[PDB]
RNA sequence: CCGGGCACUCUAACGGGACUGCCCGCGAAAGCGGGAGGAAGGAGGGGACGACGUCUGGUCAGCAUGGCCCUUACGGCCUGGGCGACACACGUGCUACAAUGCCCACUACAAAGCGAUGCCACCCGGCAACGGGGAGCUAAUCGCAAAAAGGUGGGCCCAGUUCGGAUUGGGGUCUGCAACCCGACCCCAUGAAGCCGGAAUCGCUAGUAAUCGCGGAUCAGCCAUGCCGCGGUGAAUACG
């Protein structure tokens, strides 16, 4: 049980925060619990949209929130009717009065969280783990990326003995503090139990 | 950390000395930092994700 | 020494003030 | 006669019938074993094939070990018609 | 007219101002021998002077803040060493070989976790 | 000079010396000398018969000392000991009274370790 | 004499921010006292790495807060024009007391 | 060297219930979980039964034991003696 | 020291005699890094060597060290079963370390209540060839040369 | 302190600097030795960072989760007790056995932190804890804060002591609905063991060990002699 989170490790560089807003002492804890409330619903809802990140900027009673998706449609809605439901369901949580932008993911095949969830799902549907994994690494590796790697937890195939599956291609330097490796974790509830899924994608460097 | 034992939010301390922090995410009453409302664990989990604004990794 | 609660050090050690380590 | 417990769950199952300290499917199993260790007037009676009895070695010398199920053991010290320090324990 | 040289040691800063004169020293006001009242080491600070037969030829006003009177004694020693160069830059030839123009980089070591004092590791028994 | 109940502190500083009395500590020392106006530094032998009388009288009559004191203290303990007082039971049982741990470290109140088989 | 005090988590989101405030008003008031730094206050959170035991795990987390000042004496309408409503950073938060 | 300050505390469960009995003289028993309360004169003569945390022990309150606090007369643990 | 041959830390000369050997001795007196009290004691002592002795302290000191340096010492060693004490020379380096250490030790073994004195008197006695310091030294050599049979295990 | 002034210290942001780059020696090369310059070197000093895997390692008691079990209860509320028991055994520590010391007084150098009912200036009542009053601070501009070891002067005079503070009696402050069980603090009295520790055993290679005080998190208060961190003074030794 070693190695740090590849993101948290690189936060100073090659990776910005998910919530970039000043605050302090009396507020910070309140102004943060909120962010979690926010993210809470978005992930509980926008699942089929393909969640990947939830930036949350601030300045004062005019929050940001910039959900990133693979299928920006599912988010918005018909003509923009859903972005009405949510955007409203939002203030019924934070009187704060906040926006709700939506950026599209340029190739969900380079989004560790996505590749992860991608695999997490297949596994839930009962696909061959090792296959799903190799495939995933291929997709990711086959559409850009200077390196990728996926890891599935254990009880592969519902086996009584928890195992751990691999798969990796090209440089994926977890040690190099400047790599720019996207990390993504996906759960996977199952008849037999939870099985975590980890996706690592390497892009450029400097 | 049983729903039942999260009566901490009940205010009604009858006397304010019966009040107690509790994690605002897991209920981990054990190690809860004030500045975050989070316990030593969650604080570490979130710091790794970047969801803790301007909370980088220390070193010196 | 650091342990005598009624001496300079005993007070300093226990981080306190009293007839033996007045405020000034 | 059983005279002392080291395992609380074991203690409660035999004394009050409290089953919430042991596995639910091993309730009947553990019970018949404990009654056998209670009725035993000598270690020779705790010798049925289904118990896989044997004294432990090393620092656990003076102790005995009948098998409940799988890798689970009830260990104790038998002396003068009585067992002491009844423990429900994992061999590792 | 005047000469300068800073000087830092183990977290101490000393403003050294030499000035052609008697050879006295005003450290933070008090006399050299007054600030360092009873410290067998003090004598050190002025060693860079005797280095090139100064002292009884110069004079020094010195501001010192930070650390401890021991660290200050070395900062001041470096100050008097630097300043003594802005004056005559030719002093290096003899002032350096002694190492007076170096900045002792030895500082306190961070206190690492798991250990009692950065290194002093806790002890065990029948391990 | 002999002062309180069979008290004979001699050849040392008067303060120090008065300390040798049951109810006198380094505190009452500087005071009894303070009030009675006597140098504390004077060697008990070098004292004056006049000073030894003001001391002998000021001290003996101002504080409850020696035997009479041990009598009180003993009397106290006996009391909280006669009434079901827990604190009193701690005296009977011979265990620490001021709520300390008795699983380890109580030798000052228990005596020498009384090792048993284990 | 409008004293501005800028605080932020990013030492760039300020040097950028507080620097705009300098170039702007430098054409409608005095000449600004330049963005003076000011000590940073760091918050350390030393936490045990894993749950249950392992007392000596740890790993350090700090939340350093940075400050900036500036100071514009000789306030002149247009100053409060080039500044008043032309900021940009989000990871910043000001407090001003003229 | 005990100490409360200014306001000798006594729960008024038994207080206003003990003095009410002072009107008809005394009574025959009491029983409070308030071992937290100090003892005041009005309690003297009476017989309050305190809680072990398991039992209600009869404690005859005499003068000699006023200032104390009921619980000091109702032992919790048992001990009885070690071995052997 | 598996790799290098750990070089000796070079000490800054005395702030009075500019003699390094002195600093060394002062460092052996020091305890808890209270190097001032340590320096004092050795100087107060040097002035006690001036009074009670018409000689220059510095020379009394060096003379002392000299008589207290063992030239042969015994070092244990396992050789076929038993642990024979092999006798052998003493490095110039080790001679000093031992001499100074022994002085301070024997010095703090003396009776006189004053630290500075014990050092003063110990040094002198050492110069004359007497004192607890020189005892150990002569005891060491005696130890060797008394085990000079196993000296063919030269080492 | 005042005007004034950014030089200096510093504050924090950026830029430079080290690469065996230059000189001599050996080498096929990598590089080893030596020397100059330089604040610094041959990885300049300390962190973050822990590979494929190992131990059926640790935690379902943080959280998550398969299966099993309980549902007037194996759930839930409350008051009180317990987690603080002791004949004993061990681990990690604190304080100490003293004169390179202890006590009183006077006087001097630090860093990193924290502060809204919060830090608490200063003044008063109290021996004191602390209480009353009340300024500033929203905190490089006010407070915690006194750094301690240290320097100077005095006392102690080798004694279980002006060492050492356990234990116990009494008085009292403070937080808190409430301090019997079971808080910390103050003052008086008490003043224990301990005179340097058997077999055995632990740490650390320099600003390290050793020693001295300072801050923080948790937190009403606090059992902190713990933990994380700060700076002061500052060694010995390494043949092998
Ligand atoms: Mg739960
Ligand atoms: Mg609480
Ligand atoms: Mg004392
Ligand atoms: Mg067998
Ligand atoms: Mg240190
Ligand atoms: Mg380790
Ligand atoms: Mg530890
Ligand atoms: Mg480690
Ligand atoms: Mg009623
Ligand atoms: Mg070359
Ligand atoms: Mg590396
Ligand atoms: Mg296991
Ligand atoms: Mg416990
Ligand atoms: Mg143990
Ligand atoms: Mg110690
Ligand atoms: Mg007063
Ligand atoms: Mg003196
Ligand atoms: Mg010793
Ligand atoms: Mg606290
Ligand atoms: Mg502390
Ligand atoms: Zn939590």
């Amino acid at each position: 049980g070693n190695k740090i989170h590849p993101i948290g490790f690189r936060l100073g560089i090659t990776r910005d925060w998910e919530s970039r807003w000043y605050a302090g002492k009396k507020q910070y804890r309140h102004l943060l619990l909120e962010d979690q409330r926010i993210r809470g619903l978005l992930e509980k809802e926008l699942y089929s949209a393909g969640l990947a990140r939830v930036d949350i900027e601030r300045a004062a009673d005019n929050v940001a929130v910039t959900v990133h998706v693979a299928k920006p449609g599912v988010v918005i809605g018909r003509g923009g009717e859903r972005i009405r439901v949510l955007r409203e369901e939002l203030a019924k949580l934070t009187g704060k009065n906040v926006a709700l932008n939506v950026q599209e993911v340029q190739n969900p095949n380079l989004s560790a969280p996505l590749v992860a969830q991608r695999v997490a799902e297949q596994i839930e549907r009962r696909f061959a783990v090792r296959r799903a994994i190799k495939q995933a690494v291929q997709r990711v590796m086959e559409s850009g990326a200077k390196g990728a790697k996926v890891i599935v937890s254990g009880r592969i195939g519902g086996a009584e003995q928890a195992r751990t599956e691999w798969a990796a291609q090209g440089r994926v330097p977890l040690h190099t503090l400047r790599a720019n490796i996207d990390y993504g974790f996906a759960l996977a509830r199952t008849t037999y139990g939870v099985l975590g899924v980890k996706a690592y994608i390497f892009l450029g460097e400097v | 950390a049983r729903k039942a034992l999260i009566e901490k939010a009940k205010r009604t301390p009858k006397f304010k000395v019966r009040a107690y922090t509790r994690c605002v995410r897991c209920g981990r009453a054990r190690s809860v930092y004030r500045f975050f409302g989070l316990c030593r664990i969650c604080l570490r989990e979130l710091a790794h994700k970047g969801q803790l604004p301007g909370v980088r990794k220390a070193s010196w | 020494g650091k342990g005598d609660r009624r001496t300079r050090r005993g007070k300093i050690w226990r981080g306190t003030y009293g007839k033996y380590r007045p405020r000034k | 006669g059983i005279k002392s417990f080291k395992h609380k769950g074991l203690k409660l199952l035999f004394e009050k019938g409290v089953t919430s300290g042991v596995p639910a499917q091993d309730v009947d199993r553990i019970n018949d074993r404990l009654q056998a260790i209670d009725t035993a007037t000598e270690i020779g009676e705790l010798n049925r094939q289904i118990y896989k009895l044997h004294p432990l070695k090393g620092d656990r010398e003076g102790y005995w070990s009948i098998t409940v199920r799988a890798n689970w053991r009830i260990t104790f010290q038998f002396i003068n018609g009585d067992a002491y320090i009844l423990n429900y324990e994992d061999y590792h | 007219e005047q000469y300068y040289g800073t000087g830092r040691r183990k977290e101490a800063v000393a403003r050294v101002f030499l000035r052609p004169g008697n050879g006295k020293v005003t450290v933070n006001g008090q006399d050299f021998n007054e600030y360092f009242q009873g410290l067998v080491r003090a004598v050190a600070a002025l060693e860079p002077l005797r280095a090139v037969d100064a002292l009884g030829h110069f004079d020094a006003y010195i501001t010192v803040r930070g650390g401890g009177k021991s660290g200050q004694i070395d900062a001041i020693k470096l100050g008097i060493a630097r300043a003594l160069v802005q004056y005559n830059p030719d002093y290096r030839a003899k002032l350096k070989p002694l190492g007076f123009l170096t900045r002792d980089a030895r500082v306190v070591e961070r206190k690492k976790y798991g250990k009692h004092k950065a290194r002093r590791a806790p002890q065990y028994s029948k391990r | 000079a002999r002062i309180a109940g069979v008290e004979i502190p001699r050849n040392k500083r008067v303060d120090v010396a008065l300390t040798y009395i049951y109810g006198i500590g380094k505190a009452r020392a500087k005071e009894a000398l303070e009030k009675t106006g006597i140098n504390p530094a004077t060697r008990v032998k070098d004292l004056t018969e006049a000073e030894v009388v003001r001391l002998r009288e000021y001290v003996e009559n101002t504080w409850k000392l020696e035997g009479e004191l041990r009598a009180e203290v003993a009397a106290n303990i006996k009391r909280l000991m006669d009434i079901g007082c827990y604190r009193g039971l701690r005296h009977r049982r011979g265990l620490p009274v001021r709520g300390q741990r008795t699983r380890t470290n109580a030798r000052t109140r228990k005596g020498p370790r009384k090792t048993v088989a284990g | 004499k409008i004293r501005i005090k800028l605080r932020g988590f990013d030492h760039k989101t300020l040097d950028a921010s507080a620097q705009k405030i300098v170039e702007a008003a430098r054409r409608s008031g005095a000449q600004v006292s330049g963005p003076i730094p000011l000590p940073t206050r760091v918050r350390r959170f030393t936490v045990i790495r894993g749950p249950f035991k392992h007392k000596d795990s740890r790993e350090h987390f700090e939340l350093r807060t940075h400050n900036r000042l500036v100071d514009i004496i000789n306030p002149n309408r247009k100053t409060i024009e080039q500044l008043m409503t032309l900021d940009l950073p989000t990871g910043v938060e000001i407090e001003i007391k003229t | 060297p005990r100490s409360l300050k200014k306001g000798v505390f006594v729960d008024d469960h038994l207080l206003e219930k003990v003095l009410e009995l002072n009107a008809k003289g005394e009574k025959r028993l009491i029983k409070t979980w308030s071992r937290r309360s100090t003892i005041v004169p009005e309690m003297v003569g009476h017989t309050i039964a305190v809680y072990n945390g398991k039992q209600h022990v009869p404690v005859y309150i005499t003068e000699n034991m006023v200032g104390h606090k009921l619980g000091e007369f109702a032992p919790t643990r048992t001990y009885r003696g070690h071995g052997k | 020291a598996r790799r290098r041959r750990a070089e000796v830390r070079q000490l800054q000369p005395d702030l009075v005699y500019g003699d390094v050997l002195v600093t060394a001795f002062i460092n052996k007196i020091m305890r808890d890094g209270k190097k001032n009290l340590a320096a004092r004691i050795f100087y107060d002592a040097c002035k006690i060597i001036q009074e009670k002795t018409g000689q220059e302290p510095l020379k009394v000191f060096k003379q002392a060290v000299e008589n207290v340096k063992p030239r042969m010492e015994v070092r244990s060693r396992r050789v076929g079963g038993a642990n024979y004490q092999v006798p052998m020379e003493v490095s110039p380096r080790r001679q000093q370390s031992l001499a100074l250490r022994w002085l301070v030790q024997a010095a703090n073994q003396r009776p006189e209540r004053r630290a500075a004195v014990r050092i003063a008197h110990e040094l002198m006695d050492a110069a004359e060839g007497k004192g607890g310091a020189v005892k150990k030294k002569e005891d060491v050599e005696r130890m060797a040369e008394a085990n000079r049979a196993y000296a063919h295990y030269r080492w």
